[PDB]
RNA sequence: UUCAUCUAGACAGCCGGACGGUGGCCAUGGAAGUCGGAAUCCGCUAAGGAGUGUGUAACAACUCACCGGCCGAAUGAACUA
């Protein structure tokens, strides 16, 4: 098991984050757009769903 | 906005050259249930305006035309400070603010006064309990059918904020590490202000 | 827009000297010297007081100005590892597998090396970028440290044990496996 | 000494949920439906309204006088038949409440209401009232509440 | 372009609070602010929604609206092409 302090260390770079609906990229949490070129740098963005 | 503004300012004159004897009080920290619980203790004896450091401070430059005595209040408002108007006997008041502490419990990632240790005590939780001992590597052993902590450690030390699982337990097992309350920095009075006391 | 003027100050602590050539900073402090090439980005730096280094962008527009933003803070970066330096703490998370991660050394380079990351058998080795220091350290289970003077080559060794320890065709969510950088700071404390 | 003072929040004249007693209070010592039964007597004062009946754990003794709670007593005061859900639950609950009844209600809480004056407490109990979406004296809580602030139905604060 | 906030301290940033009436009422085996319907209230109030989310079998507990401590001048929203 791990411990909560380390399983929320690695969860903020690995579950803590935004993937946008276009382009599936991972994006930072509080992202308001997406940084890709492909997707047009779209808005639409989701939480990037979080395990169990 | 500036109707309301206004309306504070002026209940600020009244309080003010009706209740010289006011009450800088520090509300870091307090709780606004804390709060409400010493204004009721208070009430009939000492209004509490509690507005922002900043309109506080125009508005008191404001009427140093009509009464310059409170220019000196001004370097005193910085910080979460309250003014707890009222004329009856300072001692009394004051008392009756600075008396509640209290003991407010551990809140999950607050930062440690001190070295919180956990005691070698029969807690009395049940039996299901023990899983935030396990956790936190907490020895300990079912005793009269309740949770009972063999040894004394040391939960939380100096410095480190205390983690969800730490404040949980301390929580559960009753350990308040937090005291919180209305702590008086000045008083005003008579035109006049001085020490908290 | 094209502003007609925007600038930034730079300040400079007493025991530090910044030589500025044309675009070439080189900061020099207690902890040693740090230099930067500043050339692909068309500032104009100005000595004011031997304490204060004012960089301005003439004309600019919006691109510009905020390098010019990104500039200051890529020379004040430079002024604070040579005074405080750069540490970065990173944890080694794992819930079976415990990451054994150590210094080794090849023809004299100085790899970190990673074994039984998730029960693989393959050895990771990242080189330590020059100017780096690890710690592995006491105290605390199951950290390394990387101190320097350029948070850049700081970061970038960190970011480089992180990535290496990256999970393949799991679910990384349940897999949490990894070295993750927990803390950036400086190596002076509470200056 | 036992003074644990943990209660629960059974309906009234009603026996506390076997389910909910079954791993609170049935731990320590009492039948849940021996604390339904206390539970009910204490509360045929709020006959078919849930109010929590702060049962004094005080060595090994349900106690079932009850602390009088605003909402519960307002639909009280309702005086409406007590409810039976058995019927037709969803049960309309308006029960014109005479203001009278509220002032009564507010002197009932005032020791504990933080009400500051007995206004205070009567317009906090009238807000529950408006809560439970009631009429007092032919008139929307929220009306009555305004005119109680505007100063013509006062209140006689001690 | 239009409407807003602002040296009577704008937005952002770090920290404090985020109550009481109250598990408000109802549908449900259980639903307490938060799977759901209606009611969209106030006392304390600088301030708090019968509730912005996470979480609970329901709790409890974090979280945000809201108000504050610090810094000190411009900032925000919806639109047009
Ligand atoms: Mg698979
Ligand atoms: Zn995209």
């Amino acid at each position: 098991i791990i411990e909560p302090s380390l399983k929320a260390l690695a969860s903020k770079y690995n579950c803590d984050k935004s993937v946008c609906r276009k382009c599936y990229a991972r994006l930072p949490p509080r992202a308001t757009n997406c940084r890709k070129r492909k997707c047009g740098h779209t808005n639409q963005l989701r939480p990037k769903k979080k395990l169990k | 906005i500036r109707e309301k503004k206004a309306e504070y300012f002026a209940k600020l004159r009244e309080y003010l050259e009706e209740y010289k004897s006011l009450f800088v009080v520090g509300v870091d920290n307090v709780s606004s249930q804390q709060m409400h619980e010493v204004r009721k203790e208070l009430r009939g004896r000492a209004v509490v305006l509690m507005g922002k450091n900043t309109m506080v401070r125009r508005a008191i430059r404001g009427f140093l035309s009509d009464l310059p005595d409170f220019e000196k209040l001004l370097p005193f408002v910085k910080g979460n400070v309250g003014f707890v108007f009222t004329n009856e006997p300072l001692t009394e008041i004051k008392n009756v603010i600075v008396s509640n502490r209290v003991a407010a419990p551990a809140r999950a990632g607050a930062v440690a006064p001190e070295d919180i240790w956990v005691r070698a005590v029969n807690t009395g939780m049940e039996p299901g309990k023990t899983s935030f001992f396990q956790a936190l590597g907490v020895p300990t052993k079912i005793a009269r059918g309740t949770i009972e902590i063999v040894s004394d450690v040391k939960v939380v030390d100096a410095g480190n904020k205390v983690g969800q699982s730490e404040a949980s337990l301390l929580n559960l097992l009753n350990i308040s590490p937090f005291t919180f309350g209305l702590t008086v920095v000045q008083v005003y009075d008579n035109g006049q202000v001085f020490p908290s006391s | 827009m094209k502003y007609i003027q925007t600038e930034q100050q730079i300040e400079v602590p007493e025991g530090v000297t910044v030589s500025i050539k044309s675009r070439i900073v080189k900061v020099v402090g207690p902890r040693g010297t740090l230099t930067k090439n500043l050339k692909h980005i068309d500032v104009t730096f100005t000595k004011v007081n031997n304490q204060l280094i004012k960089v301005a962008v003439h004309n600019g527009g919006r691109k510009h100005v905020a390098a010019l933003r990104t500039v200051k803070s890529l020379v004040d970066n430079m002024i604070t590892g040579v005074t405080k330096g750069y540490k970065y703490k990173m944890r080694y998370v794992y819930a079976h597998f415990p990451i054994n991660v150590n210094i080794v050394e090849k023809d004299g380079a100085k790899f970190i090396e990673v074994r039984n990351f998730l029960g693989d058998k393959k050895i990771r080795n990242v080189p330590v970028r020059d100017g780096v220091t690890i710690e592995f350290s006491t105290n605390v289970k199951d950290e390394i440290v990387l101190s320097g003077n350029s948070v850049e080559d700081v970061s970038q060794n960190a970011a480089d044990l992180q990535q290496i320890c990256r999970v393949r065709n799991k679910d990384i969510r349940k897999f949490l496996d990894g070295i993750y950088v927990s803390h950036k700071g400086f190596i002076t404390e509470d200056l | 000494n036992e003074v644990k003072y943990l209660y629960l929040r059974a309906v009234g004249g009603e026996v506390g949920a076997s389910a909910a007693l079954a791993p609170k209070i049935g731990p320590l010592g009492l039948s849940p439906k021996k604390v339904g039964e206390d539970i009910a007597k204490a509360t045929k004062e709020f006959k078919g309204i849930k109010v929590t009946v702060q049962l004094k754990i005080q060595n090994r003794q349900a106690a079932a006088s009850v602390v009088p709670s605003a909402s519960s007593l307002v639909i009280t005061a309702l005086k409406e038949p007590p409810r039976d859900r058995k019927k037709d639950k969803n049960v309309k609950h308006s029960g014109n409440i005479q203001l009278d009844e509220i002032i009564e209600i507010a002197r009932q809480m005032r020791d504990k209401s933080f009400g500051r004056t007995l206004a205070s407490v009567t317009k906090e109990i009238l807000g529950t009232a408006q809560s439970v979406g009631c009429r007092v004296d032919f008139k929307n809580p929220h009306d009555i509440i305004e005119g109680i602030n505007a100063g013509e139905i006062e209140i006689p604060e001690n």
